[PDB]
């Protein structure tokens, strides 16, 4: 984008003004699940990959995992994706797949 | 040369298949598509030995996994359907099975829930599954150098015109697909010409 | 720690910024850059990642604009004018990365360059100035709390990204023209935090 | 315009003053001296140049045990 | 063996297939292999625990060489000998070896340690009144020793040149002998007031060796290893001023002793009445109780019939028992009657101090029962890399002889041979390339060569000065 | 290389053989898999349409920096015979190899493939503990025979005879003994995807028998190519020389076989790792001592390492060895050359090496940047000292023939050394010493010459 040399007019593309909607509105960080909760899924919504065991000592159990509940759409997904969705991407696909 | 990931995001609506059959004098334009589909999956997979196929399908009420199939799937099975013949190469014939059984579970799936029709299109967010599950293969990384592509296998049929409210997941797309410099192929088979946003 | 990281990232909320901006890359190159505290010195890695920052800054923020003054022999002196060009900037950094820094810093000549470069800049549009300070002290031809004032009255944010340790008189400038926030003064622990740092120079304000 | 049986050689100076006076020892070695460079061993006992050669040149080797 | 059976590959390993000891499941954290053939130990420096283990290794081993990457140690008997002194026992050393190490450690290793850090200190060797005893803790040791008898709580004296003979004898029985000077507690001989300068400072390897000399607070016989430069004569003045009792010190030559005794004088707070210098021009002794003297060893190993006043000298440092003897330049020691210089000087404390602990003979571990054990090595690369010695870069030049240099070589006897493949024109062309090259480089050079014949040629057809035996001084 | 190679043997086969070799599926995806990128796509792109296709169309599918690997591509399957020009209506026309088309065509859509990918009875065995063990047996055995070390277990007559009338092993019968060569040291430096495709290559080289038929047996290989490990395949759909290779590659080790004449056999790892690939065992440490810390279990790595390396020691991480100048002359003799011995080291160098390297380049280049040198991961010293015992071996080399002398006339010995130069067996010529000289073979030439 620059200023247009001969009429002082701005000349910009879509691209140039969608780069910045995500300054705009921002994702709202995803929550993380409780252990004793009950789990929707095995794997990853937009990723799946497994959800595995966690079992971090003996008796962890299913402590601390690896699912990452959005907000809106309650769908969980794995740290690959809450880190995309949240950095390279900008945009929920569980928020989009939601037929409101 | 390098092995790349195609993934593919077919946009499967049943009112959008239904105005494309209806504009058209043939009937059932989903067999043809999915099966086209399939000869070019093949294809890829022909192409390369290490090379890795993915499929999402965007229908009515969110988005599905087609290739391969859910996890929990893998671990409760396998009844193993007909459809396509055992006598080919199983390498691709593994792939076809579980594309085909899953457009069956997907299809019998919104014809349980057939009544609930809804105006909002999961395109958006299948495109960003799709682009998920090439940063997760990309950063898993167990064949070096993997490329990446998009291909989206949509139709418009005259019948749905174009949507606001996807402009911005579809430009977020461009952006992150650019950033990993995967390409997103678009086919759109329908009567409309023109769709700005897939164009773009 | 992930959770106590996730935690201090739970603030989120959809805060206003301006996304047109315009901002003045003010790079010390004085003889505190000279110093091999950072590898492989001071005045070639900030460069580097003034070229990434370069890069960044017109990858997420396309319409706005830049320019890139540097201090050095007592001097303020402007290597690429105000422009949406990354290129330019980057060819005026490659250049930069050259020459040997010499001299005594002027946080006064940098400002009220800066303030001469932000005064054609539309109302619309931003006007900011990360300062990349590399000394203690700042030899100023005249009153800096003048020149701070004005600054104040033109509207111009200024954020120092500090190398050494905190200077009361950036820290000040920090506050005045970020109306009492005295997170815009940011100093580097290591070269990831640098880096942080000037990674999170680059989303708007 | 006779013709004789033999293998050219090429040296440096040094081996070629080592078969040369390999030759003085035993004079059914070399059939002519011919060049600062080239020589002319006998085809039968090449082997035996290269084996006594390096034999010669051992004492020039450390060799720790 | 642990039940393994030979693999295919065991043949080429001449019984050094060590594959039988079992490996650890943590050995990427350990550093250590021990082979249990020789007591070699072979150390990873890039693993973690590196230097933990490489101060260990060089407190209880003697490294073979040093390279950048993996280590090589010897288990020693005079190393665990330097272990023991220091401090360490048999419990703790095979405890830090089981623990730093991959594979564990043989019961042949373990037994060897044993074997050698046992019967520690049990024969002594002690100067009382200028007469040699051995001494011994326990009574059954005088009697068990009966082949080489040389004799003259319980102990006997022994002869004065004999003393090597001894300590030979007690090296080939298991009993080593204990070399050790308690000089706080050594009483009966006079005190110095020789310490040194505060603007003296001391370099952190010469500290090591330094504690390595001292480290059980007794003073220790033995020899230490530094490169030219690195400050060998200010180790010997430290460990003089740690002594603080009388200092006789033997050079190899008489600018030798006037530089000794500039360092003594420069470096450390000892007064010119309590420095002397035994040489062929000065010979008045100092009149103090105590002090320095600084000599050459043909001076004093002098057989020939020497002057009166020189006799009355070595009267002098026979008849006063020394506290400590720097002998410079080490490796002459083991000669013909330089060996002697340790026995008619006696001396409570023996430092040998050198840059080339080596001999073209067998005749260098003699060393271990003059002076005493190699107490510490300088790491040539480890000083270079600090800056404390110059990085050299050292390079062979292969000159190409002439054909008629080749042939001339080649008919003449080995005398001539000498002369003839130093005097051949390649190495006068490759050796004024690199004077040419230097000089423009702007380097001060050396060319040594012992053929004064050839050093003359050399000279007189470059153009630089010449310096050998008969130039005037 | 491996592309390269198979695709060279594929050109040096026949026209009409390639025919005949494009009628299974399996062959011709696997022949489609060996291709460069812009061929598959052209091909792919020229399979599903009938009709005809022109060069055009293709050079305009092509950018104008891609033109050099449009040009490969269509020389490559042209050689291939993919590609049958036609010349009609001033236009150079492209077909489709019709075979080649419809057996692609086939393997991509299913449908009549007449068992090109084998049956399936579903009875299986453990792959990595039994299939992986097997194949890794056969493969270690073949090649601690081939390396030399003692062996109580010695591979099949039929791969000795092999090895003896391939290129690599000599032997003689006065020692009564096998030498690795260069080109079998060459052998251990490639993967051993490439070390498979070069061997079965040479036995489809030594292969002119009546029993073998040529495109049965690349049917055969490229069907193993195409199968997956871990499940079971019947023989009734082979011919009887594909039934006899399948004993020839049990032997091998490439296909596992529960015993003898038995109707299910099961293929291995190698099988499908034939098609493409996909701290480190064997990496070792280099000194400037040339002492060698190797960390390898493998007796393979050892047995290799032992062919230029004094080894003195063994643990069970690593192998204690020095460098040597009788184990470095004793790899000369064996014709290693150095520059093979100092890719082996490079390519088996350790981390640490590569790291202090990086250190060294980093050093060198902010000191120096006017300059650049490569990476030098292992010591030069010793790298000049290979280099220096290679010189020291080749200090002298022969060439035995005829020298021709004692003219009296000068204008014969110039039209005698010129005839020589001119049919380029001459070595040396002068007419001040009036002697040209020239190699045995070239002897006959002149020897005609100058008696007519
Ligand atoms: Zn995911
Ligand atoms: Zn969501």
């Amino acid at each position: 984008p620059t200023v247009c040399p001969c009429c002082d007019l701005m000349l910009i593309l879509s691209t140039h003004l969608a780069r910045s909607y995500h300054h705009l509105m921002p994702l709202k960080t995803f929550a993380e699940v409780p252990t004793t909760e009950k789990f929707r899924s095995e794997d990853c919504f937009s990723c799946q990959s497994r959800f595995p065991i966690l079992k971090n000592h003996k008796n962890g159990k299913l402590l601390t995992s690896s699912r990452y509940r959005c907000e809106d759409c309650k769908q969980e997904f794995c740290v690959d994706c809450d880190v995309f969705i949240h950095e390279i991407l900008h945009n929920c696909p569980g928020c989009e797949s939601k037929p409101v | 040369e390098s092995p790349s990931l195609l993934t593919v995001i077919i946009e499967i609506a049943p009112k959008l298949w239904t105005t494309f059959d209806e504009e058209g004098n043939e009937k059932g334009s989903i067999i043809k598509v999915l099966e086209a589909l399939i000869v070019f999956l093949n294809a890829h997979l022909a192409f390369n030995s290490a090379n890795k196929v993915a499929v999402i399908a965007a229908y009515s009420q969110g988005i599905k996994y087609l290739y391969p199939e859910s996890t929990s799937a893998l671990k409760a099975s396998r009844s193993d359907l007909k459809i396509i013949n055992s006598d080919m190469y199983r390498r691709f014939r593994n792939v076809d099975e579980t594309l085909v059984e899953e457009i069956y579970k997907l299809f019998e799936l919104e014809k349980k829930q057939i009544e609930q029709n809804s105006q909002r299109s999961t395109l958006a967010g299948a495109m960003s599954a799709g682009l998920t599950y090439v940063n997760r293969i990309s950063k898993e990384s167990v064949t070096t150098s993997l490329k990446s592509r998009l291909l989206v296998l949509t139709c418009g049929s005259g019948s749905s015109k174009d949507e606001i409210f996807q402009y911005i997941p579809i430009m977020n797309c461009i952006f992150s697909a650019t950033k990993m410099k995967c390409p997103i192929d678009v086919v759109k088979i329908g009567g409309s010409k023109e769709s700005t946003f897939l164009q773009q | 720690e992930a959770r106590k990281k996730r935690t201090a990232k739970k603030n989120i909320t959809p805060y206003q910024r301006g996304i047109i901006r315009s901002l003045i890359l003010t790079l010390d190159c004085s003889e505190a850059m000279l110093e091999k505290d950072l590898r492989p010195n001071r005045h070639a890695m900030i460069i580097q990642y003034a070229i990434d920052f370069v890069h960044e800054f017109f990858d997420q923020n396309p319409i706005s604009q830049m320019g890139i003054i540097i201090m050095r022999n007592g001097l303020a002196q402007l290597v690429s004018q105000v422009s949406g060009n990354p290129q330019d900037h980057i060819d005026a950094l490659k250049s930069i990365r050259k020459q040997e820094p010499k001299g005594n810093p002027s946080l006064q000549n940098a400002l009220e360059m800066a303030r001469g470069l932000l005064l054609p800049v539309p109302a619309h549009c931003t006007r900011e100035v990360l300062i990349v300070f590399g000394s203690l002290s700042t030899t100023d031809p005249g009153d800096i709390h003048q020149t701070i004032d004005s600054l104040v009255s033109e509207k111009i944010r200024v954020k120092v990204l500090g190398l050494s340790a905190q200077v009361a008189i950036c820290k000040e400038l920090c506050k005045a023209t970020n109306y009492g926030d005295e997170s815009f003064y940011k100093i580097l622990l290591d070269e990831t935090h640098l880096k942080e740092l000037f990674n999170e120079a680059v989303t708007p304000l | 315009a006779r013709a004789r049986k033999g293998a050219l050689v090429q040296c440096d100076p040094s081996i070629k003053a080592l078969i040369l006076q390999i030759d003085a020892k035993m004079s059914d070695i070399v059939l002519e001296e011919l060049d600062d460079t080239h020589l002319l061993v006998n085809p039968s006992k090449v082997e035996f140049v290269k084996h006594e050669l390096n034999r010669l040149l051992s004492k020039n080797i450390y060799n720790p045990m | 063996p642990a039940d393994f059976v030979p693999d295919s590959v065991s043949g080429m390993f001449r019984s050094h297939d060590f594959s039988y000891l079992r490996l650890r499941p943590d050995h990427a954290s350990r550093p250590l292999w021990i082979s249990p053939s020789d007591g070699r130990i072979i150390l990873e420096s890039f693993s973690p625990l590196a230097e933990q283990a490489q101060d260990f290794l060089v407190t209880i081993a003697e490294p073979i060489s040093r390279p950048s990457h993996i280590h090589e140690y010897k288990i020693t008997a005079y190393s665990l000998y330097a272990a023991v002194s220091v401090g360490l026992e048999t419990d703790d050393i095979i405890s830090v070896l089981d623990r730093l190490s991959k594979v564990p450690v043989a019961e042949s290793i373990i037994n060897f340690i044993k074997g050698a850090t046992i019967s520690y200190g049990k024969v002594k060797l002690v100067i009382k009144h200028n007469r040699y005893f051995v001494e011994t803790t326990q009574a059954d040791i005088l009697q068990m020793l009966l082949n080489d008898s040389v004799i003259g709580v319980h102990s006997f004296e022994i002869a004065n040149e004999s003393v090597e003979v001894v300590k030979k004898r007690c090296q080939e029985i298991d009993y080593p002998v204990l070399e050790e000077y308690d000089f706080r507690n050594d009483h009966r001989n006079p005190d110095l007031d020789i310490d040194l300068k505060p603007s003296t400072q001391i370099r952190p390897y010469q500290e090591k060796s330094l504690s390595k000399m001292f480290g059980n607070g007794r003073a220790r016989s033995g020899i230490i290893v530094l490169p030219c430069g690195a400050g060998k004569t200010l180790v010997g003045i430290t460990a003089a001023c740690t002594i603080k009792k009388s200092v006789i010190v033997l050079c190899t030559s008489s600018v030798s002793v006037m530089q000794w005794r500039q360092q003594f004088l420069q470096w450390c707070t000892l007064q010119p009445e309590n420095c002397a210098v035994f040489t062929s021009d000065n010979k008045e002794m100092f009149q103090t109780e105590s002090g320095l003297v600084v000599s050459t060893y043909s001076m004093v190993a002098n057989t020939r019939n020497r002057s009166h006043d020189s006799q009355k000298v070595m009267d002098f440092l026979t008849g006063r028992e020394w506290g400590f003897i720097i002998l410079d330049e080490v490796h002459v020691v083991p000669a013909a009657m330089f060996r002697r210089v340790v026995s008619t000087i006696a001396a409570h404390a023996k430092l040998g101090l050198t840059a080339t602990l080596v001999r073209e003979d067998d005749k260098i571990g003699d060393l271990n029962f003059l002076i005493g054990p190699k107490l510490y090595e300088a790491n040539w690369m480890e000083l270079s890399q600090k800056g404390h010695i110059a990085n050299v870069q050292c390079a062979e030049v292969w000159c190409p002889m002439t054909a008629e240099f080749y042939q001339e070589y080649l008919r003449e006897t080995a005398r001539k041979r000498m002369l003839l493949y130093i005097m051949n024109p390649t190495k006068f062309q490759a050796c004024q390339f690199l004077i040419q090259y230097h000089e423009r480089r702007g380097d001060k050079i050396i060319v040594f060569s012992d053929n004064v014949y050839a050093l003359q040629e050399y000279a007189l057809k470059m153009g630089k000065p010449f310096i050998y035996g008969s130039t005037p001084q | 290389s491996l592309k390269h190679s198979v695709t060279q043997y594929l050109e040096e086969i026949p026209q009409q053989v390639q025919n005949r070799l494009y009628t299974s599926p399996a062959t011709c995806l696997a022949i489609y898999r060996i291709l460069p990128p812009l061929a598959k796509f052209f091909i792919m792109a020229m399979v599903f349409n009938e009709n005809e296709v022109p060069l055009l169309d293709l050079d305009k599918w092509v950018n104008s920096n891609g033109k050099l690997q449009f040009q490969n591509a269509i020389k490559s399957m042209k050689s291939l015979h993919l590609l049958i020009p036609n010349k009609s209506s001033g236009t150079l026309m492209i077909n489709l190899n019709p075979t080649f088309k419809i057996s692609l065509r086939n393997a991509l859509t299913g449908g009549e493939v007449q068992n090109s990918f084998g049956v399936v009875v579903e009875e299986n065995v453990v792959s990595l503990d039994l299939l992986d063990e097997y194949s890794a047996n056969k493969w270690e055995t073949i090649l601690h025979f081939m390396v030399g070390t003692p062996l109580a277990k010695i591979p099949s007559e039929k791969v000795l005879n092999l090895l003896k009338h391939s290129k690599l092993m000599e032997e003689v019968n006065s020692t009564g003994e096998f030498k690795i060569t260069n080109e079998g040291f060459q052998f251990l430096l490639q993967e051993i995807n490439s070390q498979l495709w070069t061997l079965l290559l040479q036995y489809l080289k030594m292969i002119e028998t009546s029993k073998m038929d040529l495109v049965d047996v690349l049917h055969f290989i490229f069907m193993l190519g195409a199968l997956e490990v871990g499940k079971a395949y019947k023989i009734d759909a082979l011919s009887e020389t594909q039934r006899i290779m399948l004993q020839d590659m049990r032997d091998y080790g490439l296909v596992f076989q529960k015993h003898s004449n038995d109707s299910i056999f099961y293929p291995t790892k190698l099988a499908l790792m034939l098609t493409s690939d996909t701290i480190p065992d064997g990496s070792l440490i280099v000194e400037t001592n040339f002492k060698i810390y190797s960390y390898s279990n493998s007796p393979l790595q050892i047995a290799v390492l032992s062919l230029f390396v004094h080894l003195k020691a063994r643990f069970v991480n690593m192998v204690l060895g020095q460098i040597t100048r009788e184990s470095i002359r004793r790899a000369l003799t064996n014709g290693i050359t150095a520059d093979q011995i100092i890719a082996y080291l490079e390519t088996h160098a350790h981390p640490q090496m590569r790291r202090l390297a990086e250190e060294k380049l980093e050093k060198k280049l902010e000191l120096d940047p006017n300059c650049k040198e490569p990476l030098q991961v292992l010591p030069p010293t010793v790298v000049d000292q290979i280099r220096l015992w290679q010189l020291e071996l080749d200090r002298v080399i022969t060439y035995e023939g005829s020298l021709y002398s004692d003219f009296e006339t000068s204008q014969e010995y110039n039209l005698l050394s010129k005839y020589a130069q001119d049919i380029g067996v001459l070595l040396w010529k002068d007419d001040k010493k009036k002697k040209f000289f020239i190699s045995k073979e070239g002897n006959s030439q002149v020897l005609d010459f100058a008696k007519r």
